[PDB]
RNA sequence: CGCGGCACAUCCACCUUGUGGUGGGUGUGGGUAGGGGAGCGUCCCUCAUUCAGCGAAGCCACCGGGUGACCGGUGGUGGAGGGUGGGGGAGUGAGAAUGCAGGCAUGAGUAGCGACAAGGCAAGUGAGAACCUUGCCCGCCGAAAGACCAAGGGUUCCUGG
RNA sequence: GGGAUGAGCUGUGGGUAGGGGUGAAAGGCCAAUCAAACUCCGUGAUAGCUGGUUCUCCCCGAAAUGCAUUUAGGUGCAGC
RNA sequence: GAAAAGUACCCCGGGAGGGGAGUGAAAGAGUACCUGAAACCGUGUGCCUACAAUCCGUCAGAGCCUCCUUUUCCUCUCCGGAGGAGGGUGGUGAUGGCGUGCCUUUUGAAGAAUGAGCCUGCGAGUCAGGGACAUGUCGCAAGGUUAACCCGUGUGGGGUA
């Protein structure tokens, strides 16, 4: 994925469209993530979050608005660094 | 001797309706201060505590 | 022979008549085992 | 029209024709009158048929708040369920089919003076 | 024969005067084997167009239409594909093969429930006992219906469920 | 009911194979099958024979005779 | 089912199964689960049926039941249609007449000749080829046409043997 555990995300589709939360756990072989506060499930005892598909969230770029995310060879270690589109940071 | 033809819906239902259970008569019993209902041939044993009412 | 049936089991005679080391002695038997590997039988 | 209660009994391992012989005794009778007809009926299907009238009388009193002395068996029938198939070996290498029939039993008791 | 609808052949009139159309006479129209002509419905593709989560298909019901195969409307159910027109292609239409597969009736709550040693009571256990437990009684085998191996079987043995 | 110290019965292991075996001989038997076993392939064998062959309407509409036939319940040609 | 959010808790029951709650857009999706056809099996209800001989239909036809409508009346009259009279749908059918199943195969079958218990699904003139004969139709025309092959992203262009 391009979405990791510590990332905060914006829900862009679904019932909770517009909610900003952060990923609690990532499930790469299902393309699903757990975001805190979204699609709360009233499960019968014996409410927590359900996982949503990763195509319904976008990573927030630490300057407000969400973004598609890109890569950048840092030229000093040889490992790609996950950088933001729309004004190009981290 | 096998049957020659299958019976119609009218002919199988007329015979089959005569397979029916005969219900029994029930009379009244008061034992230990409790009103029950038993068949009349069990009336002596109901008055002697020999019948379980479940 | 009243009451006697065709299959009287004996495990040493199943192996000496139908077993692996008899199949592998003649060409007819090697072609049977090669054609049961080819079909996919678990038992040869 | 009248306040009622429904209890169903699914996958009862009683043949549907044998169930219907013993519900003909209690159709339209009151619940007190039907539980003791089914108490003294010698047939074996009277066991399961009595428990569904009893669980219909319980749902009327508990879940509906209805008077037990005014309940009557308004509607009872026995449908059928799935049938398991078996084999009974017969003479000279014949094999015949044996059927295990099941029943669905519905009781609608209603409250009326 | 009378009155009204349809179809086919032929004749007479015309409108690009047979590729045809319209109108008017007369004649004809039972039909198996079989020959010729013209169509309905299902599916897929192409072009054009038009519907559809404000509910496609499929299904069910009611009301209607056509000369037939069949069609349309409206509603219920349902949850994602259809309708029309010019063309193209068919795994294109079943009631019969002692056809094949699956589901279900009829016989019918009927035959049967596997030897001619034979069970009974008391107590127990349990939601439930003719059949399980324990005790006593009665009966049957006793060159086996007792006790051991072999072949064969393969965990069926024991304990707790 | 026959034999029941014998041309006896039986156990275990072995041998003989399909126009071949084996047979105190019945065409018996050779894995519930035998006047030539079973299985797979040639193979979708072939059948002048029996059966089946699925929506519609419009128009016309037979024949069961002749001749020949290893032919007579088939087919060629004529007739319709 | 989008997601297991697969029904906490209470009641009846030994359980199984259910009812109420609750989840879900929908349990008219509840691990027997998408849609849910027919055979077949019940329950409820309208009409008919216990003096009649029935290929089970068809035409004539009385009554009963149901739901809409024409004329004054309950004129509470905007009401309501309240009941009856007339008509009209829908269901049923006392009674009268007529009436020998379907298929196959035959000179001829309702035949006591054959096949079919029932429903659903499947199950039979196809394809190849510069083949053969005959035709409809299109292109070129005293000529018509290429085959293998070659070049192209293809259905296009070459290719006279
Ligand atoms: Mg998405
Ligand atoms: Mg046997
Ligand atoms: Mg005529
Ligand atoms: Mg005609
Ligand atoms: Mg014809
Ligand atoms: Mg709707
Ligand atoms: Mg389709
Ligand atoms: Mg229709
Ligand atoms: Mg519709
Ligand atoms: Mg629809
Ligand atoms: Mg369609
Ligand atoms: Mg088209
Ligand atoms: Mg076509
Ligand atoms: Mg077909
Ligand atoms: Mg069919
Ligand atoms: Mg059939
Ligand atoms: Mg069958
Ligand atoms: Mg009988
Ligand atoms: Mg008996
Ligand atoms: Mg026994
Ligand atoms: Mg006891
Ligand atoms: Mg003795
Ligand atoms: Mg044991
Ligand atoms: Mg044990
Ligand atoms: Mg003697
Ligand atoms: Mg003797
Ligand atoms: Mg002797
Ligand atoms: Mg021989
Ligand atoms: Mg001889
Ligand atoms: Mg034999
Ligand atoms: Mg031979
Ligand atoms: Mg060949
Ligand atoms: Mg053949
Ligand atoms: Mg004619
Ligand atoms: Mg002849
Ligand atoms: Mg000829
Ligand atoms: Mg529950
Ligand atoms: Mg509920
Ligand atoms: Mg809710
Ligand atoms: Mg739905
Ligand atoms: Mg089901
Ligand atoms: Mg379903
Ligand atoms: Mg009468
Ligand atoms: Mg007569
Ligand atoms: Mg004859
Ligand atoms: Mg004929
Ligand atoms: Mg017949
Ligand atoms: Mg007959
Ligand atoms: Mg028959």
């Amino acid at each position: 994925m391009k979405v990791h555990k510590g990332d905060t995300v914006l829900v862009i589709s679904g019932k909770d469209k517009g909610a900003k939360g952060k990923v609690l756990q990532a499930y790469p072989d299902r393309n699903r993530v757990l975001v805190e506060g979204v699609n709360r499930i009233k499960k019968h005892t014996a409410t927590q979050e359900a996982p949503i598909h990763v195509s319904n969230v976008m990573v927030v770029d630490s300057d407000g608005k969400p973004t598609r995310i890109g890569y950048r060879v840092d030229e000093e270690t040889g490992k790609r660094v996950r950088i933001s589109k729309r004004n190009g940071k981290d | 001797a096998v049957p020659k033809r299958r019976k119609s819906r009218s002919n199988t239902r007329s015979r089959r309706s005569q397979w029916k259970a005969a219900k029994t008569e029930l009379v009244g019993v008061t034992v230990a201060g409790h009103a029950h209902k038993v068949p009349r041939r069990l009336l002596k044993a109901a008055r002697l505590g020999l019948i379980d009412f479940d | 022979t009243k009451g006697k049936r065709t299959f009287q089991p004996n495990n040493r005679r199943r192996a000496r008549v139908h077993g692996f080391r008899l199949r592998m002695r003649t060409r007819a038997g090697r072609s049977i085992v090669s054609s049961r590997r080819r079909k996919g039988r678990r038992t040869l | 029209e009248y306040p009622s209660a429904v209890a169903k009994a699914r996958f009862v391992r009683v043949s549907p024709r044998k169930a219907r012989r013993v519900i003909d005794l209690v159709r339209g009778r009151s619940v007190s009158d039907a539980l003791d007809i089914l108490r003294w009926a010698p047939q074996a299907a009277s066991g399961p048929v009595a428990k569904v009238i009893a669980s219909a009388a319980a749902n009327a009193q508990n879940n509906g708040g209805l008077d037990p002395a005014t309940l009557v068996v308004a509607t009872v029938y026995a449908d059928q369920g799935p049938t398991a198939k078996r084999i009974r070996p017969r003479a000279q290498g014949r094999a015949f089919r044996i059927r295990r029939r099941t029943s669905h039993i519905t009781v609608v008791v209603e409250s009326r003076p």
